[PDB]
């Protein structure tokens, strides 16, 4: 018996041996007794039936059972599946030195660090903690040292203080996607229970906070600290692998808060006025002299190592808007300053990001990005983009244009019930007026939605773009699709059907007003459809990328220049109609065999 | 008007919609079936009495003994719930038997009977059902889901598509029985048709009908039509009526009476055998070669030969037909043909058939059924026999018929339990007929087929495996007959069944621990219905389809509750009102639409006689008189939608709720979220494990009433009465008397539990609502359980919630709290953990529960007491001791260590070694109480003695309340006889009243009476000491234990969990989240009045998520709360009444025309008082799911108090007091607390144990397991270069035990360095091949 | 109960039958049928009665072994063990 622990196994294999031996004994015996030959022959049918089930069971008409009704396990089933030594325990397998928890934000925490609870801290490192009481005398024996970390004799703390000085810890979670699923990090010890956590670094994780469980382990060797240390750092992880964007993405409410803060009022207070210094912007600012979105003329100035690597810099006088300057305050040297004059919602502050680490390097890249998370944070505080009940506008013409298309409807409908036309084209065009007035509605929505500030400017008003928190989102592009805010104010259309076929009569209704049963009934049956399919969908991806790890797994950059000048002429991808890649892309970063001519020839 | 304990805080409830059928008692599924299950009535035809007028009456091997079946009666439970839930015995009760035993007198069965031999005989013992539809098997509270499955009977599958690829449909039919073999036909892409059996090899049905003893004649009889030729002149004039020539082209010219009517080469319309029919030909031109194809009907002999000219089924051909038409038989058959009308798919079968007779026919069968076996007549003879119409091994259940004869449209319901040739043949026709293009197939989730188990059927049926088996058993036992010395019992062993039962029960897929951390999730753990176990598919055979939702779950299914992940709609629940026919079926309360009229008469209807109706919607209006106001309704018939006539519709439905299952129809403003988050919502809502206190949700959903009386943990009033002895651990009602039988006047006492275990480890606690000498009505709660309040469920507490962005502490899903309700303490929840120390005995001898224990710290000894059982209060924690418990040594685990100090101190040293119960490192607490278990007649130690004492003193102390109470009316009626005729005053009183019948009362008649009644005073206190002392035998007395046990003890530690950063909580609507920090109250955002905020969610939830619900609740809690500083401040500041009800009466009139309609005037002004303190907290608020509050209520009630109708307002930061531009959303919002608690969570493993036969560190938390290090993260690492990483992770700290003790050493003394060595499983792999005989080798 | 057990169980039985063969009188016993069917019989509760015997050994040897690594020991099963382990020992 296993007897280890828990619920005790059976070990079966014995039994089938158990059987197994029995019989051929028995047949000797039977042998010996001058056994008649048919029943000989039962007995030898019996011993190879025998050694059959204890190879691998069930390649015969019946397998064995064992019991419960349970198929037993032959040599080969600890062998093969899941289970087998293979695919359980001389791959993956549990390891010691490793902990697991549950996960928090701490955004105090700059990019190369994590937060970790005293406790698991504690356990990590007993024998480290161990050598170190022993090497001062503090203890005598190991008995003694277990002791005292037994019940944290007050001293300990600061023992494995100096433990941890620069001690690297390896992070994962459990689905390991790809190469930044897990990192590495020099954790803060915590009088708490749960793990902080940069906040940027949860994308790679594509992690949310609702429950997740991350898992920890940590290095011993040195050469396993530096291996960590030079390899699997976040201040060494910022490139995505799959594509040389920036994986560092502010993700969602840094995003909020920058988009509230670069953006212009038509008429805010001491709007216009002049100034020459972002330290005056703030003062302005936060004395309540001067809002934040207005229009203003300021000097500034700005650098660039255009030049042989001296970031000259220059002044002049723009006019822009303060949070605007306040954020320059920030961006650091070898950038000219119409990278930021703009609005800036998301994809901007990704592109900066990117042309940033291009022409600096790294340092300043990583703690531009920390800086900027503060100021978007801090921003979004400073905010209160709350949201309520008069977020969502509503078109007044959207029963206009639904009363107007069932009017229609119920025509076209009379007209083929009195036999005038096929039922087929007549469904046909239900679809296509119902898809009409969607689109339309839409429009009327998106539109009176987007614009309606109307405020004098010292004079009649203007037209700008207007502050609804979720319009604000939607432009910053923080989070939420246009489709969202759709199905929010406008009817969303039509749904599907088991087949995918698609009911008649639309969904007329918003989420301001309620659902009546039959719309929300249709909605449940299309939601468990998309729930079914994420199931299947995670399942055959896990199998996809097993095949796929599986067959390159050995293909290693072994020299440098194969010493030849062959290859491939891309070019850029044309569906027929627009073109999709330019050339641009397939070129950057692929070294060329033969070098390039102009158009005009040798050149 | 309400109920009493209504007008105790009665929540407005805004709503138009009125409702003509109230609720029904929820759990009424699990009473019905098995109240149905042992209920003795005629015909029984169901439960007990079904299995046993089936299998009984039996007899002897027509040896002339029978044994017969009269009666049966259930015994008893001999305890009651609570005695088992302390013992840990199964509640339950034996089954009483009348049988008897009658042989035959010799060589004649009527022949009187030898002996009529009856008795009664003792058999099974069968568990019961609680009055709250649960089980105990072991202590422990199981319950048992009611399945769903495939009805029995005959079902017509399609199969379309990948059949062959070929774009044809294929086809097949399939007969289930409920108990027995089920059967097949089908096709093969041929067009051939054949038979299958138990999903076994494929045959042709042709066998199956020579089996029917049948004449391929008979079976071309059955199928085809008939087509009659008479050998003319010449030309073979056929017979015709012209209707089968429908459909076919003039390869001659159609003609009659020599008049043409179709030209060679013409095809025939319908139109001219119109015509034809009018000519009405009956003979016709026939060249005959066009006959060259028509097969022959059947055999032909001839007469000269008097030999077969043709054989059944023979290719007709011309030569054929000389020899045929010599022979002058005229009459000439043949079968008619057809494509598109009559596909002749049968003659081919006959071709491919190898058979020849029935016996070679059962031959087949034999061989496809049993294999290689050298067939007897007789074998295959008796297989097919038993095999389809005996009684041993088929059945259909009254539902199979109703079924079969139902698709087959035939009209009788009822029938037999097994088949009949018909039958079969019926199904083949059918099934020739959708083939051929008449007829439809069926689907499979289609709920007109899906029927319902229960708990008495299973039950049942468990009943006839026990009972078969010992049939068997008493069958070959009366073989044996000693006649005469036998009562009918000595052949009978009542094991079996009993074991069966009890297997059952505590073991069956389908059964589980009663989900119990809630008044919810334990009502939701009933009224669920799944498609798994026994008959249902497999988590991993789970089909597409399935799982999907059918348009026909209209009110049947919940649409939106089922436990997402690996399994969905499997494990789905059931709705409101759904109730089941009688066959396993589901129907729904629907209302009649009369002329005008949408009338208030109700019927249920099931999944498809529902088909021929279009019934109304919920939501639309009809002018009091059911006239829809409007005039094209909201309608549906069949899987549609449309607008109908003020006329078309038949029926409505009866309230808009009856669409889904109780877990939603709480979570409100629910037509204003998605589904998916509506899902979330109501799952995470069934784990809201119950805190500390309880308050209400302020807002809810007018439909919590319903959920407590019907749920559990409440304790409720069986009649009206007085409150007249409440206390915190007991309830004393004395009944009212028209209320009151005539035997014990009587006091209803409530012995409400106090702290005890719930099956995950969390407090319940009955504690009391009522004030001392208040009346109750017939049915009133009295005390409320968890999470529960006055009859209110409450889940969670409500907090004031604030929606904006800070610091990133709200970046993900971050929860921000303030201090300040853990302060309060709002969130903490108790826990409860039985440990266990038995004393069994091995073998060296058996053990005791000392407090001696060796090589322990006598400080920890002290803590026991001097039995060895801590004290009552002992604050504990992990790595201590709670009971010593010591065992003798044995001899193989002697190390020489002390094998030194034996030798010295005499072996009377070590003999013995510590067992001692622990306290499960990880865990802290106090302890609670201690349960001590022995044998009785064993001797009774100090703590058992106590618990005996206090028991006993407390059992005793109600029956004297009891006696002392209802006698004294004796004493009424015995002065009542005394006043008469010189009442004394002091007499009676300064005396002992028993010193009445000392005192000489003028003797007449009367004093006869004073002895008469005080001899009946002295009866009844007699005999209320026999029933007192019965108790205290039943109570004091021990326990029998499982033989080879001694004693045991069980211990109660408990823990007060709090709050951390790190728990998590969330909204009914799908909005998780966990509590990242907790700031100090000064930072939280305060309004202007000073009052700061609890929490302050992420205002980007909504946009992903669009679920509006969670804002609109806010707003309309806010507005809620909003009548508290109302009322409170126009209390606080005394007031007289007139203008308390004035304003409640206003807040209480408040919206459009609703159900409510209240009033106040009625009250006599001091109840007054107590709604209003009841309210001071604020004001509570119900909304139907699709009855809702519409916005402009509530911008008017927002008014109604003094708030800003945005909803928003301004705030201020608390670190800079500054204002908040954009004004922000605060509210109040019910938020819950759910049960994943991090300290549950966490969990490190410097090192410990390893597995045995691989050394790689153990798994899970419970042990100290390694984390589980995956292929994936192998891969995650080579893309680094993270090779020592690698290594060292998965053979230094894994496996390499000589390298990771080297490790341990170095590292625990100052040297980071790694032996590489090589890794141990794969070794044991290595040795693994080396078993078999694939030798391998590592070279050089 | 169990297909595998079945199997052994019937070998026991054949060789039991085939070595009984030896002596059976004609002159009395006039039938052999019922011979062999006792003499299976016997053979095969033998059997069983090993067997059972033997997974009950099993079941002893397991209950000795409650000292595994660390607290959090189980009550429930244990007790189930015991009383097969017991209830086997009856016999
Ligand atoms: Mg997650």
């Amino acid at each position: 018996v296993p007897l280890d622990g828990g619920r005790f196994a059976t070990s079966d294999l014995n039994d089938l041996y158990r059987r197994v031996i029995n019989r051929n004994n028995r047949l000797k015996r039977l042998l010996d007794l001058a056994a008649p030959d048919i029943i000989v022959r039962n007995e030898k049918r019996m011993l190879q039936e025998a050694v059959d089930a204890l190879l691998d069971n069930g390649r015969r008409g019946r397998a064995i059972t064992g019991s419960n009704k349970r198929p037993l396990k032959s040599l080969a089933d600890m062998i093969k599946g899941k289970q087998g030594r293979f695919r359980q325990n001389l791959l993956g397998k549990r390891v010691d030195y490793s902990g697991r928890s549950v996960i928090t934000v701490g955004p105090y925490l700059r990019l190369h660090q994590c937060g970790l609870p005293k406790k698991m801290a504690l356990e990590l490192f007993k024998p480290f903690i161990y050598g170190k009481l022993e090497l001062r005398g503090l203890a005598t024996t190991i008995k003694a040292a277990k002791k005292m970390v037994e019940r944290e004799e007050a001293v300990v703390w600061d023992i494995l203080d100096e433990v941890i000085r620069e001690h690297p810890v390896l992070l994962n979670r459990a689905p390991t996607l790809h190469r930044l699923g897990i990192q590495a990090f020099e954790p803060v010890l915590i009088e708490g229970k749960a793990i902080q956590l940069h906040p940027l670094v949860c994308a790679a994780y594509n992690a949310d906070f609702d429950g997740d469980q991350m898992a920890v382990h940590v290095p011993l060797t040195l050469e396993a600290q530096l291996e960590a240390r030079a390899l699997m750092m976040s201040t060494n992880n910022i490139l995505s692998p799959a594509n040389g964007e920036p994986i560092i993405v502010p993700s969602q409410d840094v995003v909020l808060g920058l988009y509230y803060m670069t953006r212009d009022c038509v008429n805010a207070k001491g709007e216009g006025m002049v100034l020459t210094g972002p330290k005056e912007a703030e003062r302005l600012y936060r004395s309540g002299l001067a809002s934040l979105h207005a229009r203003v003329k300021v000097r500034i100035t700005e650098y660039e190592k255009d030049a042989n690597g001296e970031l000259v810099a220059k002044t002049s006088l723009k006019d822009t808007t303060v949070g605007r300057a306040i954020l320059w305050m920030i961006v650091p040297k070898g950038l000219p300053y119409s990278i930021v004059n703009q609005a800036l919602g998301k994809k901007a502050i990704s592109k900066m990001l990117n042309t940033c680490y291009r022409i600096l390097g790294l340092k300043p890249t990583v703690i531009f990005a920390d800086q900027i998370m503060y100021t978007g944070f801090a921003y979004a505080a400073r905010s209160g983009a709350s949201v309520g009940i008069d977020d969502m506008v509503i078109p007044e013409k959207k029963h206009e244009i639904i009363s107007e298309a069932e009017a229609e409807v119920a025509e076209i409908q009379e007209q083929f019930q009195s036999g005038l036309v096929t039922a087929g084209e007549r469904y046909n065009k239900v679809i296509d007026i119902w898809a009409a007035a969607n689109d339309r509605v839409s429009k009327a929505m998106m539109d009176n939605l987007q614009t309606e500030t109307v405020i004098n400017r010292d004079g009649q008003e203007e037209k700008q773009v207007s502050f609804n928190s979720i319009y604000m989102m939607a432009d910053s592009g923080a989070r939420g699709s246009a489709a969202q805010i759709r199905q929010l104010a406008g009817m969303r259309g039509l749904m599907a059907k088991p087949d995918g076929s698609i009911i008649e009569t639309p969904i007329t209704a918003n989420f301001r007003e309620g659902l009546n049963v039959l719309q929300y009934f249709i909605s449940t049956h299309g939601a468990r459809k998309g729930l079914a399919d994420t199931a299947l969908k995670t399942a055959n991806s896990g199998y996809l990328t097993r095949r796929l790890v599986d067959v390159a797994q050995d293909l290693v950059v072994t020299e440098d220049d194969c010493g030849t000048h062959e290859g491939i002429m891309m070019t850029p991808v044309i569906e027929g109609g627009d073109v999709k890649e330019p050339l641009r892309d397939r070129v950057l970063g692929r070294v060329t065999a033969e070098d390039v001519l102009k158009p005009g020839t040798a050149d | 008007v309400y109920s009493y304990t209504e007008k105790k805080r009665i929540r407005k409830d805004f709503g138009k919609r009125p409702q003509v059928l109230d609720v029904p008692y929820l759990l009424s599924i699990q009473l019905d079936s098995f109240q149905k299950f042992i209920e003795q009535d005629p015909e029984g035809q169901y439960g007990l009495e079904a299995a046993f007028r089936s299998v009984f009456p039996i007899q002897s091997y027509s040896g002339n003994s029978e044994l017969q079946y009269v009666s049966y009666r259930l015994g008893e439970p001999v305890f009651d719930v609570q005695e088992c839930q302390i013992r840990g015995v199964t509640y339950s009760a034996p089954l009483r038997v009348k049988l008897r035993l009658v042989i035959y007198e010799r060589e004649a069965p009527e022949g009187t009977v030898k002996d009529i031999k009856e008795q009664e005989v003792y058999m099974g013992e069968i568990p019961l059902m609680t009055d709250n539809g649960t089980f105990v098997i072991n202590g422990t509270e199981r319950v048992i889901v009611s399945q769903l499955h495939r009805s029995p009977g005959v079902f017509f599958d399609s199969d379309k598509g990948k059949t062959h690829s070929s774009g044809k449909v294929l086809y097949n039919a399939r007969i289930i029985p409920y108990r027995g073999s089920w059967l097949d036909f089908e096709f093969d892409p041929k067009d051939n048709l054949f038979v299958r059996i138990d999903r076994r090899r494929k045959l042709p049905a042709t066998i199956i009908l020579r089996a029917l003893n049948y004449t391929t004649e008979q079976i071309l009889d059955l199928f085809f039509e008939k087509v009659i030729f008479e050998i003319r002149d010449n030309k073979l004039q056929m017979e015709l009526v012209p209707e089968r020539l429908r459909g076919e082209t003039a390869s001659f010219d159609i003609e009659a009476n020599g008049k043409v009517y179709v030209e060679k080469g013409r095809r025939i319309t319908a139109r001219h055998i119109r015509q034809l029919e009018k000519d009405d030909v009956k003979l016709i031109e026939v060249p005959v070669e066009y006959i060259a194809g028509k097969v022959v009907a059947k055999d032909y002999i001839d007469e000269s030969t008097g030999e077969l000219i043709c054989a059944a089924n023979m290719e007709l051909s011309l030569d054929l037909l000389a020899k045929l038409s010599q022979s002058g038989h005229k009459r000439i058959e043949t079968l008619f043909t057809n494509d598109l009308d009559h596909g002749p798919y049968i003659s081919e079968t006959l071709r491919v058939d190898p058979t020849n007779d029935r016996l070679s026919a059962l031959v087949e069968i034999y061989r496809m059924m049993r294999p290689g076996e050298p067939p007897t007549r007789e074998a295959a003879e008796s297989l097919f026999e038993n095999l389809f119409f005996s009684e041993d091994r088929y059945d259909l259940s009254a539902v199979g018929r109703m079924k079969f004869n139902r698709s087959l449209l035939r009209e009788e319901i009822e029938g037999s339990g097994i088949l009949s040739k018909d039958d079969i043949i019926d199904v083949m026709k059918k099934l020739i007929d959708i083939r051929n293009g008449k007829g439809e197939v069926d689907d499979i989730d289609h709920l007109g087929n899906r029927r319902i188990r229960s708990v008495g059927e299973m039950a049942e049926n468990q009943f006839r495996v026990g009972l078969v088996r010992v049939e068997r058993a008493v069958k070959e036992r009366l073989s044996l007959g000693d006649l005469d010395t036998l009562m009918p019992q000595d052949m009978i062993n009542a094991k079996p069944i009993s074991a069966a039962v009890k297997e059952f029960f505590g073991s069956s897929q389908l059964s589980q621990f009663m989900d119990q951390n809630n008044p919810l999730s334990e009502i939701t753990h009933k009224r669920r219905i799944s498609a798994l176990g026994p008959g249902g598919l497999t988590r991993e055979r789970a089909g597409f389809e399935v799982r999907d939702v059918h348009p026909t779950h209209y009110g049947r299914v919940c649409p939106i509750e089922t436990p997402e992940g690996p399994n969905i709609g499997l494990i789905n629940s059931l709705s409101v009102y759904a109730q089941t026919n009688e066959y396993g079926f589901l129907e729904t309360p629907y209302r009649k639409v009369t002329d005008g009229v949408v009338t208030d008469e109700i019927h249920y209807l099931s999944a498809i006689e529902e088909g021929n109706y279009v019934i109304a919607q919920a939501n639309s209006n009809l002018d009091e008189e059911g006239h829809f106001v409007e005039d094209l309704v909201t309608c549906r018939s069949k899987g549609e939608s449309s607008l109908f006539s003020r006329d078309q519709v038949d029926y409505m439905d009866v309230s808009t709720q009856q669409v889904v299952s109780v877990g939603a129809s709480l979570i409100p403003f629910l037509e204003h979220d998605d589904a998916n988050r509506a899902l979330m919502g109501a799952n995470m809502q069934r784990q809201a494990v119950p805190t500390l206190r309880a308050d209400k949700p302020l807002v809810g959903t007018g439909m919590e009433r319903a959920v407590a009386v019907d749920s559990g943990v409440t304790a409720v009033a069986k009649r009206g009465g007085v409150v007249q002895y409440v206390d915190a651990s007991r309830i004393v009602i004395k009944v009212n008397e028209d209320e009151m039988y005539p035997g014990e006047a009587g006091i209803d006492i409530y012995n409400l539990t106090k702290y005890t275990r719930s099956n995950q480890n969390t407090c319940i606690n009955q504690m009391p609502c009522v004030s001392l000498g208040e009346p109750v009505e017939r049915g009133d709660v009295l005390a409320d359980g968890p999470s529960t309040d006055l009859g209110e469920l409450a889940l969670g507490q409500n907090m004031r919630v604030a929606f904006m962005p800070w610091n990133g502490y709200n970046f993900e899903d971050s929860i921000l709290v303030s201090e300040r309700v853990v302060q309060e303490d709002r969130f903490t929840t108790i826990h409860i953990q039985e440990l266990a120390c038995v004393s069994r005995d091995t073998k060296l001898g058996p053990e005791e529960i000392t407090a001696d224990i060796p090589n322990v710290g006598e400080a920890a000894l002290s803590k026991l007491d001097e039995s060895g059982i801590v004290y009552i209060g002992a604050e504990v924690t992990g790595g201590d001791i709670l009971v010593g418990k010591v065992t003798p040594k044995g001899e193989t685990q002697l190390t020489p260590e002390e094998k030194l100090l034996r030798a010295i101190f005499g072996e009377k040293a070590s003999d013995v070694k510590d067992s001692s119960l622990r306290v499960p490192n990880g865990v802290s607490g106090t302890v609670i109480d201690v349960q001590v278990f022995t044998r009785d007649g064993v001797e009774k130690d100090k703590r058992a003695l106590e618990i005996e004492e206090m028991q006993l003193k407390q059992a005793k102390k109600d029956l004297s309340e009891e006696l002392q109470i209802l006698e004294a009316g004796l004493f009424s009626r015995i002065r009542a006889v005394l006043v008469a005729g010189g009442v004394e005053a002091e007499k009676l009183d300064k005396l002992p009243r028993d010193r009445w019948l000392e005192l000489g009362l003028t003797d007449e008649e009367k004093q006869n009476q004073l002895e008469q009644l005080a001899e009946q005073y002295d009866e009844l206190k007699h005999e209320f000491e026999k029933k007192l002392e019965a108790k205290r035998r039943k109570i004091t007395q021990g326990d029998d234990l499982a033989p080879g046990v001694l004693k045991i003890v069980k211990v109660y530690l408990a823990v007060k969990r709090r709050i951390q950063p790190g728990d998590k909580m969330a909204g009914r609507h799908g909005n998780k989240g966990v509590i990242s920090k907790i700031n100090p109250i000064e930072d939280m955002p305060y309004d202007e009045n000073g009052t700061p905020v609890d929490i302050v969610l992420n205002p980007l939830g909504v946009p992903s998520r669009m679920n509006i619900g969670q804002i609109l609740e806010t707003h309309l809690g806010m507005a809620a709360k909003g009548i508290g500083d109302k009322i409170n401040a126009m209390l606080k500041q005394q007031q007289e009444v007139a203008k308390l009800r004035e304003f409640i009466q206003r807040a209480y009139d408040l919206g459009a025309d609703v159900r409510q309609k209240v009033d106040l005037s009625t009250f006599s002004d001091e109840e007054v008082m107590r709604l209003a303190e009841n309210l001071r907290k604020g004001m509570p608020i119900a909304t139907p799911v699709f009855d809702g509050a519409k916005e402009a209520e509530i911008k008017e009630l927002l008014k109604l108090g003094d708030l800003p109708t945005s909803g928003q307002i301004r705030l201020y930061d608390g670190r800079t007091g500054e204002q908040f531009e954009r004004p922000v959303t605060v509210g109040y919002m019910y938020m819950l607390k759910l049960n994943h608690l991090v300290d549950d969570k966490m969990h490190a493993r410097s090192t410990g144990s390893y597995s045995l036969v691989t050394q790689q560190p153990l798994g899970g938390k419970a042990q100290f397991g390694g984390q589980r290090f995956g292929e994936m993260e192998v891969w995650a690492l080579e893309a680094y270069g993270a090779a020592y990483t690698l290594q060292e992770m998965l053979t230094v700290k894994s496996d390499d035990v000589n390298g990771r003790t080297k490790m341990y050493k170095n590292i625990v003394d100052g040297n980071h360095q790694m032996e590489p060595g090589m890794p141990e499983s794969f070794n044991v792999l290595l040795k693994e091949i080396r078993s078999l005989g694939i030798n391998i080798e590592l070279e050089d | 109960y169990t297909q595998s057990w079945k199997q052994e169980m019937i070998a026991d039985g054949i060789e039991a039958s085939i070595k009984g063969l030896h002596n059976f009188d004609e002159t009395k016993y006039k039938n052999p049928h019922a011979y062999i069917t006792q003499a299976c019989f016997n053979a095969f509760v033998q059997r069983i009665k090993k067997e059972r015997k033997e997974v009950a050994k099993k079941y002893s040897y397991f209950v000795h072994n409650v000292y595994d690594s660390r607290d959090d020991d189980m009550v429930a099963l244990v007790d189930e063990t015991f009383i097969q382990d017991i209830y086997d020992k009856m016999t």
